[PDB]
């Protein structure tokens, strides 16, 4: 039960003007740059909601995102998620080389502990046998027994969120996508977003890179999250920010409008005619429902219970970093 | 007991008008049953100063230790650098690697690298070790903390140690081909390691008679003046400047920022020695090379011999020259092979707005 002075915290940083930038450049200030990548994460940890329509049957569906982010060594792609998994109710931190698949499933398992949270796993790429254990708890929303499956199921709600490497080190820029990722089309449809991450030698962000390592140690949605110089951002504490998703996911359960419907409708028949032609992964009906996921998970964390015009238009933008907008 | 410090201070005291000849009798005593090894013997001292911690408040913090790798052909020195490097630091465990099972490199019970909390693990015959015991070290040896939840018990555990190994270079090395192909290593794992020194034996007609003569007659320290050292002594120094907190300075910084947006792209920037990792190691070094001559504030000394050991660090591709690290011996007037070290680099880096003062500063001492 949270204290009156936290209720009355919780309404002053409602009040605030810009919200999103004091949460999306707030919950890892070290790292300097990928605005996207964090924002993926932000509207990751608070999620969507869960349909239980046909109340006699059900059969419901699962309400929350995966994120995979795969890249380039030294971009910092394992900071990112270490705050991520510190600021959260619930978290879980474990590697992909000391488990096993009796470790992150039921032998309690990784992902049992992490229920109503995040199970963030590292060195996703290294696991060669353990691929085909975690495609039923990411979809079923449940796991069963392990011995001999003789019913005895408990729930398994999971966010995960993975991190991994390409097959030859520095991935080039000469082949196709499906090659330098060694998945086949089943554990790539899963995940809702898989940014694309590459180093490439510019002058200007080397430049202020540098500066900004030195002093430690001593409009479209890209410009209007990145902070110009000379202002300040003074962020939230990640106590506070704590407190926050914990009244938000709690207290307000977001709808769709048909205001915001129409879009989502159009983007889809405009990417299917376009890339049932063209050579990629196929879009099943999974991305329609998981366009509708993330459009009402742009609405728990500005505390309201609607999905307007603006907010369908940003899991727009943000969705064109993964698919067409990358696949070049 | 102010004994100890007086005898420091005075000592390094003595040698103000000539500031390198005290790092060169320093340097002299490690390893004194080898002949020559210049730089080697500099790199040893450099990475076992050790670097500063720095934590960020709300949840990360960076790395603040060094790490070093030795390839080179049989016969040359490696096992007789990491057993005596073994023993001067106060703890320490000494592995064989390949004979070495997963409970030792990770948790099981404590291992290895859990057991040497602020010590120094060597590492031998790292070219087959046990590939998923190679891959199970990249999360503790870059942020210094284990993550396992084996066994449905969630723990974790702290691992504060500086890797010191040395591998084999497996099939006929090659001037070209950087190690990347010889010694087959993903660029992930080789890219961590500060500095990667190529021991290469070659034609030579003179050091072959110089070592035939040391072995045969057997002259330990053929400088038979009683300076050396007594390893106590050593001890205890490598024990005391592990306390002092140098700080940076302006006439420092500048030189390391211009050399890696330089670096960053000449030509090739090679393939994996041009991330980001290569800003957060000059000044690792930088800092430590101020821990080892008494003083707390880098100056641009430092950072002009820091500059010079990392470029012959990188083999081949390079934008000075490679020089073996075989063929080095003790230079006989160290001031002015400084000298003309500042002149030449301060030059096509273009800062000469320092070399006036440096050179105004290097006249009236
Ligand atoms: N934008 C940045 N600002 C400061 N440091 C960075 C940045 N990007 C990367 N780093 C450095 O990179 C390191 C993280 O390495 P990382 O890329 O996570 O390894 P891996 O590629 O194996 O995941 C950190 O120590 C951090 O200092
Ligand atoms: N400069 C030197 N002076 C005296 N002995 C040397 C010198 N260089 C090498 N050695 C001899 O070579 C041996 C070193 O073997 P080493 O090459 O370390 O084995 P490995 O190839 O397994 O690493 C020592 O026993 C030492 O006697
Ligand atoms: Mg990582
Ligand atoms: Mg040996």
């Amino acid at each position: 039960e949270f204290s009156l002075k936290d209720l009355y915290a919780i309404q002053e940083i409602q009040a605030e003007e810009n919200l999103f930038k004091l949460i999306v450049n707030s919950l890892c200030p070290v790292i300097f740059g990928h605005e996207l990548v964090k924002a993926g994460l932000a509207l990751a940890l608070f999620g969507g909601s869960q349909k239980y329509a046909d109340d006699k049957n059900r059969i419901p569906i699962r309400g929350d995102p995966h994120i995979l982010v795969v890249g380039d060594p030294g971009l910092g792609k394992s900071q990112m998620l270490q705050a991520a998994c510190n600021v959260a109710p619930r978290g879980v931190y474990v590697c992909g080389n000391t488990t096993t698949t009796s470790g992150l499933t039921v032998t309690a398992g990784a992902l049992v502990l992490g229920d109503q949270g995040i199970c963030g796993i590292d060195q996703f790429d290294k696991m060669g046998n353990q691929h085909q254990a975690l495609l039923e708890a990411m979809e079923q929303q449940s796991i069963s027994l392990a011995k001999a499956g003789v019913v005895c199921s408990l729930p398994a709600r999971t966010s995960i969120i993975a991190a991994a490497n390409p097959v030859g080190g520095h991935y080039n820029k000469a082949k196709t996508v499906s090659e330098n990722l060694k998945m086949g089309s089943a554990l790539l449809s899963r995940f809702d977003l898989v940014f694309i991450l590459l180093d490439t030698p510019n002058e200007h962000h080397d430049h202020l890179l540098s500066e900004h390592v030195i002093a430690i140690r001593a409009k479209p949605l890209s410009e209007r999250l990145k902070v110009v110089p000379g202002e300040t951002i003074d962020p939230i504490p990640h106590q506070l920010l704590r407190k926050y998703i914990g009244y938000a996911r709690q207290y307000v359960y977001p709808r769709l409008s048909t205001e915001a419907a129409r879009v989502l409708q159009d983007f889809y028949l405009e990417l299917r005619k376009q890339s049932q032609r063209l050579n990629s992964s196929p879009i099943t009906t999974r991305q329609l429902e998981s366009l509708i996921r993330l459009t009402e998970a742009r609405a728990r964390l500005e505390l309201r219970e609607e999905a307007t015009k603006e907010d369908a238009e940003d899991i727009v933008e943000i969705m064109k970093y993964s698919m067409l907008g990358t696949y070049s | 007991d102010e004994e100890v410090q007086k005898e420091f201070e005075d000592f390094w005291e003595y040698y103000k008008s000539d500031p390198f000849a005290g790092r060169n009798v320093i340097l002299a005593s490690l390893c004194p049953q080898v002949f020559g090894m210049y730089l080697v013997k500099l790199a040893v001292a450099m990475v076992l100063a050790g670097g500063i911690q720095r934590t960020d408040a709300t949840g990360t913090r960076v790395r603040g230790e060094s790490h070093l790798l030795l390839v080179g052909d049989p016969g040359t020195g490696k096992s007789q650098f990491l057993k005596y490097a073994a023993k001067i630091t106060p703890r320490s465990v000494l592995t064989t690697g390949i004979g070495s099972t997963s409970a030792g490199l990770t948790v099981t019970e404590a291992g290895a690298l859990v057991l040497a909390d602020a010590g120094l693990c060597c590492i031998d015959q790292f070219n087959s070790l046990k590939e998923h015991d190679r891959t199970s070290i990249h999360e503790a040896m870059e942020q210094q903390t284990i993550s396992v939840a084996k066994a449905g018990l969630v723990c974790k555990l702290n691992t504060r140690t500086t890797i010191l190994a040395a591998t084999n270079p497996k099939g006929q090395y090659d001037p070209q081909e950087s190690v990347s192909v010889n010694i087959a290593l993903g660029s992930p794992l080789l890219s961590r390691f500060d500095l990667i020194l190529v021991l290469l034996d070659t034609k030579n007609e003179d050091w072959d008679r110089i070592i035939s003569s040391f072995i045969l007659e057997n002259k330990g320290y053929p400088s038979k003046s009683e300076k050396l050292w007594s390893m106590e002594k050593m001890k205890t120094y490598f024990c005391l400047i592990r306390n002092l907190q140098p700080t940076l300075s302006d006439v420092g910084n500048q030189v390391l920022l211009r050399y890696y947006q330089m670096q960053r792209q000449s030509d090739c920037r090679n393939a994996a020695r041009t991330t980001i990792r290569l800003l957060e190691s000059l000044i690792r070094l930088a800092e430590a090379h101020a821990r080892l001559m008494f003083r707390d504030t880098v100056t641009l000394e430092d950072a002009i011999t820091v500059v010079s050991v990392m470029e012959s660090s990188m083999q081949g591709g390079a934008l000075l020259g490679g020089v073996n690290a075989l063929h080095t011996s003790f230079p006989e007037n160290p001031g002015e092979q400084y000298q003309r070290q500042c002149e030449l680099i301060l030059e096509k880096l273009e800062l000469q707005s320092l070399l006036s003062e440096e050179l105004r500063r290097l006249e009236r001492l």
